[PDB]
């Protein structure tokens, strides 16, 4: 397929400002904007002088987010507020994708990973949130989900895998935690009912090579008309879920299921931005960029 | 004095544009070749299988553009081998309209990329030879782009492969095989 016109992505250049959560909301679209334009290579029809004008904004959001880094290398909205399991895992997720953009201090990234594993992982692999984020609209379809330990564990695990190579040396309990998280997902994947959880956990399993057999059939047949993973309401959740599926399909090298999924995503005409658009904006452009990188 | 079957790819790797080409190519072959008493049958495949018209159902309805118009795409994976086995065992059965002592022709229209198929080509080809099934292959999209794709088209087609493998957009695909 053809890459998205960069002229429709101008509104994603957002100046980051706010608390430990407010800053990441504004940081997210900027980071994923240049990441997409890097792969698709549209800096010529958009102006290379603007690249540095956005690259330094990412640096700004990074340094401003460091002020909310707690002594346990965890992250919360406030320096006094109890650290969030999701927010910390989201900081790792965004920073891992921006390691080739700006200078990301490895001690910050690995410290957060070590905290998630040591203090926030149940012995059965489950990651638990003990201090939810204030802005509940920045967590996408994880908001008001019946399922559960599964959805959160899948989310955190995806972050750990995106930072596995860069923090394998410092944190040795990382491959063990990854396996444990994957064991819980695989053991309860067939019992999933919501398409969102099927999509996000399916991607987590696919990154391991543990999305096979009945788990795969469950994943593929959950797709409405073989082109999207749809839950009744909140379109933004369905875009986010389909993006996770696309990433899972690209991991499986399944180029029979990729084109109709990509085709559907492009016919939604979603370019991110707005209230509660953080996850969808981050997902729909991480997936489409991965598609551009992998498409023959 | 010839039975012609169509095995068309309906997997998601086939873009809707290339599927129209498939859907229009068949209409041309059926119209520019009647030319009775040639019989036609068509089955679309993906990860599932659907017979749109048998040799009997075509003998009752002569209009070519009518039998192919409501045909849609399956959008599954790509099970080429299983599709070939299903054609020779079912579509070429007398109970479906296959006539005795008539030429069996299979027209496989695929992009040359089988995927997710439990069956291999080495499990359906030696069976297609002992039944005497003429195999023509019509590559679509980027079926001639790669090396594994072009050798797959030659694998499906019989020998020699230089007389069986053609590109879909060719309007001279029928005038070259009649002689
Ligand atoms: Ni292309
Ligand atoms: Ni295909």
């Amino acid at each position: 397929a053809m890459a998205v016109d960069a002229e429709r992505l101008k509104h994603l250049i957002v100046t980051p400002s706010g608390a430990g959560e407010q800053n990441m909301i504004g940081m997210t679209p900027t980071v994923i904007a240049v990441h997409y334009l890097d792969e698709t290579e549209q800096w010529e029809k958009f102006g290379l002088e603007k690249r540095q004008g956005a690259l330094e904004l990412i640096k700004k959001g990074y340094t401003q987010q460091l002020a909310f880094r707690q002594p346990s290398s965890a992250f919360a909205a406030f320096v006094k507020r109890a650290p969030s399991t999701w927010l910390t895992a989201y900081v790792v997720k965004v920073f891992s994708l921006a390691v080739n953009l700006i200078a990301i201090d490895s001690q910050v990234l690995c410290g957060a990973v070590k905290w998630l594993i040591l203090e926030k992982q149940k012995p059965d692999g489950v990651f638990q949130e003990d201090a939810p984020v204030i802005h509940q609209e920045m967590i996408g379809g994880l908001r008001n989900n019946n399922e559960k330990d599964m959805a959160l564990t899948a989310f955190v695990l995806i972050s750990l895998q995106e930072a596995k190579d860069i923090c394998e040396e410092q944190v040795n309990s990382l491959p063990g935690s990854i396996t444990k998280a994957g064991d819980f997902l695989e053991a309860n994947y067939m019992n999933l009912q919501r398409s969102y959880t099927v999509a996000i956990a399916g991607y987590a399993l696919a990154q391991m090579g543990r999305l096979k057999g009945p788990l795969l059939n469950k994943f593929l047949t959950t797709a409405k008309d073989k082109n999207r993973w749809e839950d009744p309401g909140k379109q933004l959740y369905n875009v986010e879920a389909t993006s996770y599926a696309l990433l899972a399909l690209l991991q499986l090298k399944d180029f029979d299921f990729v084109p109709p999924v990509v085709r559907w995503l492009n016919e939604q005409r979603y370019y991110g931005g707005g209230y509660g658009s953080t996850q969808a904006t981050f997902m729909v452009f991480q997936a489409l960029a991965q598609y551009q990188k992998d498409a023959p | 004095d010839s039975d012609i079957a169509f095995l068309i790819d309906g997997s998601g790797s086939i873009i809707p544009h290339d599927f129209r080409r498939m859907k229009e190519f068949v209409s041309t072959v059926m119209e520019q070749l009647k030319k009775s008493k040639t019989l036609f049958s068509l089955m679309q495949y993906s990860e599932e299988f659907r017979i749109h018209f048998t040799f009997k159902e075509f003998q009752n309805n002569p209009n070519p553009r009518s039998l192919v118009k409501p045909i849609t795409q399956l959008l599954g994976r790509t099970h080429t081998a299983t599709g070939i086995r299903k054609v020779v065992r079912e579509l070429f059965n007398i109970t479906n309209g296959a006539r005795k002592n008539a030429f069996k022709i299979l027209v496989v229209i695929t992009d040359g990329e089988k995927f997710g198929d439990p069956l291999g080509y080495e499990d359906v080809i030696p069976e297609a030879d002992r039944e005497g099934v003429i195999r023509y292959v019509i590559g679509v999209g980027d079926a001639f782009r790669s090396e594994k794709s072009r050798q797959e088209l030659n694998t499906i087609a019989s020998k020699p492969p230089r007389d069986h493998v053609f590109q879909v957009n060719n309007f001279e695909a029928l005038k070259t095989i009649q002689n």
